[PDB]
């Protein structure tokens, strides 16, 4: 039957992004020998993948549909149909099943046609998001409450949607709209989870609103004990950038969150998930650091290879079902030199991730206007969820005041609550994010949000 | 698995030079230090392959009291780029930590080719990591530095320069003595029959090494397996202990193991042995017996009438004569008499190894003769030599080409003071330049004439020394009829009536007669035929009477 | 393990032109100075293997009170790509900060075959990153270049065209004069009975 990418469906982002080849055209340039409609070497069109344009423009790494464009020919192409290459491959360091050689399984049976191959930990050319736009700065205010009352850390889950970011060249940006925080027993330096209970529910709620999990943040915030905000620099170039343990617990989480492609051969490809930690700078005030896992560091997750060691700029090479191979890095020495160092039985950890930049919009208008909820799972700092807020909240019992619904920590609320249908709350979560007047008077002249005034006129 | 001196048998002169190299700086710094010279840290290995030089190396190494740091050729080789190297530097740096040490490395030549002949940079950074750090060791660091190879001239020869390597070490092939010896080192772990005889073997194999033996012992143990396979059945996850008790190699499984493909020995290069055939095994021509007596026993068993007359000898013998006079082994015998060492060198044996362009070992030839001084340095056909260019007729061409001008020099490049002997060998005299027969070059040359009837008697004497021959033989009498014939030709009547009296032994046994009749004879002496024109004498006669005209 | 001139005899000729030509230059400057003409800065040693040429380099750098600097042939072919023509650039400029200065290469021909006869591109670059740090030399640095081999012929000819190595000396094999006085110096350490 037909192929992944003849089954699977992109997002309406990829298919927005698929029209467009990115390229930059320049005028005449220098050595022009030409008439002004001709060309020369120095007047063609540029690339989204031009490493001299990303140069110039301090761009790390392109894009991964500007990874796309150059790997791939043009005509090798999806609207083919048929007759389409994925120019994309999915890692896979597992084990050759079903091997075609006579041996075994890969347990019990060995031979050349099962062995998956070395890995060569390069930094990886590409990656999926670029920027990371916080749609608002109160978005972050009122997350970072925790940390100014109590000084321990902190862990969300980014929520939003994904839309062209036009700075760099077909630029991916997370915009991000919304954090929940499952069950969770929080310690200082590390944290441990809790399982998450209403898995179905909250994604719901973005299946509402037009949101979904795009990402995790978390934070490493430790003041450094001048009372100002400023930290211990411990994210930067002498320390590390990432904890080793957060490193395998993302890509756990980034393997439950993998993004269809119709450009690869499983008709999926890397991951939408991406990660963000909330950190100080130099300067003393309270910075972000974005990154995510490269697509060996989820398969390697995948394929139970790496480990953390004490140092957190040191991974450590498991030792010996499984089937652990080389794993090199190329190396930068002080002459430019590439040498692959044996990465057994440690080696830096630097060849795992990607950087991203972090925002804001020139003025802030999200899909949530409204901050009117005290946060889950804080019953530990008094931090409650009762229906008893929802009077003032909702401004029922002042049963002429307008909706306050713009807030997704109270729309979990208030699907927790549950009373609103499926299509009554995909008609909230309509009002909750457009707002619009004859929908919220639709909303407020239907029987289930009536029934949410009748039920909460008669509350205390 | 670890290696005593009792484990290694027969190179005992070998290791008797590297006990003097190796285990006298170690546990005996202070001699160097008492004496005030300083330690040889150069010591390297050579000889053919699979000749226990690897074994050789833990032999001394495990039997000091020393650290030791093993190093292998391919292991490095192996290895990725830069790191390879680095390894280098990791060895000799704990060497010269712990300071009794011993570095050996094996297969010194895949590390270490010549620098002109070969491609990879890798391979000239690791050759150039090689010859820094030999040469940042110390004396006080007491640390000594073992190689081995195969191919002694694949090396960069700056490593074989002074400082680096200056203790050539030759691991030659054994005798039936030291081979003996290595016979039963294999064969006193294994479980024999008490028909094997060790001494039949070791008389009966002649150019192995000790890995061909190894696979002598390994081969017969296989046959008596063979022999025990029909009471061996495979599908049984254990065979019973009584087969085991019974398994016992005999003597004819070694017998078999002679004619199997391990036989296939090493024997393709320029070897030195001490030969086996005697004075008595040659009949006639005393004459020149003693003129070797004279000319090359003189030297070799004192020079010190030289000395007290100021003279040097002439070191230069061609022996010369019609074909088929023996003339292979009067430098054999002689080599025997004054237990000199042996190289013979046939003709074609330069050219074959000159399309595969080996002359270095032709100066190795004269090396390992000034190693194995003193050595004689046989010359077989010297005519194939003109034969390259066909002759001195030949095709137009005549003895003169690339390989008289190497030996020209070569030759002349041998100091006087050397007891190293060069003997040359031909049929075709005439047919050899005089730049050859130059003085200080070969100035004495002798002629073989045909025996006579008493040298024919003598041949027939000595040739027959080992046959069953009948009692009514009259020698004499086939002497008296044998007047034309060469010593050749003798040996080819035997050969034939030792073929008709096969045609008498194994036909009586299909219609056991050890005597080789009058009748097997007379049938043969009819049957004789002569080898040598006499108008072809009547040439060599007078080279006999002149040949100093040139 | 410090080599005086005593140390080294027999090629007395030899020396007799090293003197004039490293010697003389470094603790008199003001000779070329005042009769006015360069100093060569171009020594170049040469002859068969194993003839005291490494041990005649100190037999005149120990005895001068100048600045040394050593390099070995194969210890720069054997560093990585680059860093081996960093050591190059290293070392002149430590020679040119200590003015009074000596560079003795041994075995020239190693990090110099002729660029016509070799492969590497890495033995190109630092034949060419040689050929380039003689010529960025200074007379005012009076700091004189000495090189040995074994192989005068191997070498690029680039370097003993002129204004880089100009000054052939071979090291020829001593009569039975002066190998006498060679077999007085390993002896005079020795411990030898009176027959000798
Ligand atoms: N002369 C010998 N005496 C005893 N055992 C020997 C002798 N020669 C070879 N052997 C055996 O055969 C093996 C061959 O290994 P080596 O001779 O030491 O290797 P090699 O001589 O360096 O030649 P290679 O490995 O082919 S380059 C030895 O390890 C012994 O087991
Ligand atoms: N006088 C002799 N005494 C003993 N054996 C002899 C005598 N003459 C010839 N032979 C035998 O003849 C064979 C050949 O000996 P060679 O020395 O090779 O003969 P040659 O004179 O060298 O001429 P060719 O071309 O080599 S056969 C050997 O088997 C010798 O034993
Ligand atoms: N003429 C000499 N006088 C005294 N000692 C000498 C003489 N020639 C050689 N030697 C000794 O032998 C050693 C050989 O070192 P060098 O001759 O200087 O090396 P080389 O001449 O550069 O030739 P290499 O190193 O093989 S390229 C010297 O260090 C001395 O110990
Ligand atoms: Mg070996
Ligand atoms: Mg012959
Ligand atoms: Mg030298
Ligand atoms: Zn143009
Ligand atoms: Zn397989």
């Amino acid at each position: 039957i037909k192929n992944p990418w003849e089954v699977v469906r992109q997002s309406p982002l990829d298919d927005r992004l698929d029209k467009l080849d990115g390229k930059i055209p320049r005028k005449r340039g220098a050595m022009c020998r030409h008439g002004p409609k001709g060309m020369c070497d120095y007047c063609t069109p540029l690339d989204p993948f031009n490493p001299q344009y990303l140069e110039e423009k301090k761009i790390k790494y392109m894009s991964v549909h500007a990874y796309m464009r150059k790997i791939n020919s043009a005509t090798n192409r999806p609207e083919l149909g048929s007759s389409f290459i994925p120019p994309l491959v999915e890692p896979y360091y597992r084990v050759k099943r079903d091997c075609p050689s006579g041996h075994p399984q890969w347990p019990e049976g060995i031979c050349t046609k099962c062995q998956p191959s070395a890995i060569t930990l390069q930094p990886q050319p590409f990656r999926m998001v670029d920027h990371v736009e916080f749609a608002s700065p109160q978005i972050i205010d009122r997350f970072l409450d925790a940390w100014r009352r109590t000084g321990v850390q902190r862990l969300g889950i980014l929520y939003g949607r994904y839309l062209e970011y036009d700075a760099v060249p077909l630029g991916i940006k997370a915009v991000v709209e919304a954090i929940y925080e499952p069950p969770q027993v929080d310690e200082i330096d590390g944290i441990t989870l809790n399982p998450w209970e209403n898995e179905q529910e909250v994604n719901q709620v973005a299946k509402y609103c037009g949101l979904e999990q795009v990402g995790v943040i978390w934070t490493d915030l430790l003041d450094a004990g001048k009372g100002d905000g400023s930290v211990v620099c411990k994210r930067h170039a002498d320390s590390y950038f990432l904890a080793a343990q957060e490193i395998v617990f993302a890509a756990r989480l980034q393997a439950q969150h993998p993004k269809p492609s119709k450009w690869s051969d499983t008709g999926r490809f890397g991951s939408n998930f991406v990660t963000c930690v909330v950190s100080g700078n130099e300067q003393g005030e309270i910075s972000i650091s974005a990154y995510q896992m490269s697509n060996d560091a989820v398969e390697m997750v995948r394929a139970d290879i790496i480990e953390p060691s004490a140092d957190p700029t040191l991974m450590l090479v498991r030792e010996e079902t499984r089937y652990i191979p080389e794993v090199f890095y190329r190396k930068i020495n002080e002459y430019g030199a590439n040498v692959l160092e044996n990465a057994k039985p440690a080696f830096p950890v630097e060849y795992l991730f990607v950087t991203l930049t972090h925002g804001f919009p020139d003025s802030p208008s999200p899909l949530f206007t409204d901050n009117i909820f005290p946060i889950e799972n804080r019953e530990y700092v008094g931090e409650a969820q009762e229906v008893s807020a929802v009077a003032k909240a909702l401004k029922v019992h002042e049963a002429d005041a307008p909706m306050n619904v713009s807030d997704f920590h109270l729309l979990c609320f208030i699907h927790q609550m549950s009373v609103l249908s499926k299509e009554e709350e995909a008609l909230l979560c309509r009002v909750a994010t457009l707002h619009d007047l004859a929908e919220s008077f639709q909303l407020r002249s239907t029987t289930g949000w009536q029934t949410l005034h009748m039920i909460l006129q008669s509350t205390g | 698995n670890e290696v005593g001196y009792d484990d290694i048998g027969g190179c005992r002169k070998q290791l008797a030079q590297i006990r003097e190299m190796v285990e006298l700086p170690l546990r005996h710094p202070q001699l160097f230090k008492s004496i005030g010279i300083k330690p040889p840290r150069g010591v390297l290995l050579y000889g053919p392959p699979g000749t226990g030089k690897t074994l050789m190396a833990r032999a001394v190494a495990n039997e000091t009291g020393a650290f030791f740091f093993l190093i292998n050729g391919p292991e490095i080789m192996s290895k990725m780029a830069g790191e390879s190297e680095s390894n280098l530097r990791k060895a000799f740096e704990e060497a010269e930590k712990n300071s009794p040490a011993i570095i050996f490395i094996d297969e010194i030549d895949s590390i270490a080719p010549k620098r002109e002949k070969t491609n990879g940079e890798v391979e000239r950074r690791v050759v150039s990591q090689l010859l820094t750090l030999m040469d940042g060791m110390k004396a006080r660091s007491n640390v000594v530095v073992m190689a081995a190879t195969n191919r002694p001239n694949s090396i960069d020869p700056a490593l074989r320069r002074f400082g680096r390597f200056d203790r050539e070490v030759d691991i030659g092939i054994p005798d039936p003595t030291g081979r003996l010896e290595i016979l039963q080192i294999h064969t006193k772990n294994m479980k024999l029959a008490d028909d094997v005889d060790l001494e039949q073997i070791a008389a009966e194999t002649h150019g192995y090494v000790g890995s061909d033996l190894a696979a002598l012992c390994s081969e017969a143990a296989m046959q008596q397996i063979r022999e025990k396979m029909d009471l061996i059945d495979l599908d049984e996850d254990t065979i019973d202990a009584e087969v085991l008790d019974s398994l016992g190699v005999t003597m004819d499984n070694f017998r078999y193991a002679l004619g199997v493909s391990n036989p296939s020995a090493l024997r393709e290069v320029a070897v030195v042995e001490v030969p086996n055939v005697r004075w008595e095994d040659i009949g006639g021509l005393e004459q020149v017996k003693q003129e070797l007596k004279e000319q090359v026993q003189y030297p070799v068993d004192h020079p010190e009438k030289f000395l007290k007359f100021g003279l040097s000898p002439s070191r230069g013998v061609l022996f010369y004569g019609p074909p088929g006079t023996g003339k292979t082994m009067l430098a054999k015998a002689v080599a025997n008499e004054c237990a000199a060492n042996f190289i013979s060198v046939k003709g074609p044996e330069l050219l074959s190894m000159w399309f595969g362009e080996s002359e270095s070992n032709i100066r190795d030839i004269f090396d390992k003769a000034r190693a194995a001084a003193p050595c004689v340095v046989f010359l077989d056909e010297l005519d194939s030599i003109a034969k390259a260019r066909g002759g001195s007729i030949g095709d137009a061409g005549g003895a003169s080409d690339r390989v008289v001008n190497q030996l020209l020099t070569e030759m002349d490049g041998m100091t006087s003071k050397k007891n190293v002997f060069v003997i040359g060998a031909t049929n075709r005299p005439e047919q050899l330049d005089p730049a050859l027969c130059r003085p200080g070059r070969l100035d004495q040359l002798i002629y073989v004439p045909l025996p006579d009837e008493a040298g024919r008697l003598s041949i027939l004497k000595a040739q027959l020394r080992k046959t069953p021959v009948s009692k009514d033989v009259d020698l004499a009498y086939i002497a008296s009829k044998t007047h034309g014939f060469s010593g050749a030709d003798l040996a080819f009547i035997t050969q034939r009536a030792v073929k008709l009296a096969i045609k008498e032994s194994i036909a009586a046994e299909i219609e056991p007669v050890p005597e080789l009749t009058k009748r097997h004879f007379e049938e043969a002496m009819r049957d004789a035929r002569r080898s040598v024109s006499d108008v072809e004498i009547r040439r060599y006669e007078a080279f006999a009477q002149q040949m100093k005209n040139a």
